């Protein structure tokens, strides 16, 4: 009975931050406010790795 | 003979007593570590 209290509970904390990271990354609105002057440091980084 | 037929048949019937006992026992002892249980996982 108290394994069963534990795994009950670690499924309600699993499934909470399940959809805490699943809402955190549906918010990347701040990296549509990119403008070129990233790109140029995103495609210098893509250079740096080949 | 007919005293020790029948102190064998009673002896039997003692055995069998302990064991309707025993049945008892461990079943009442797991349902109420059930309902114990169901009680802590509904709480």
């Amino acid at each position: 009975a108290q394994a069963e209290i534990e795994q009950e509970l670690n499924s309600v904390k699993d499934a909470l931050r399940a959809q805490v990271g699943a809402l955190a990354v549906t918010g990347a609105e701040k990296i549509l406010g990119a403008s070129i002057d990233a790109n140029a440091h995103e495609q210098l980084v893509s250079k740096l790795a080949a | 003979g007919q005293q020790l037929r029948e102190a064998k048949a009673q002896a039997a019937e003692i055995v069998e007593q302990a064991k309707k006992r025993a049945n008892q026992i461990v079943d009442e002892a797991r349902d109420q570590a059930r309902t114990e249980g169901e009680r802590l996982k509904a709480q």
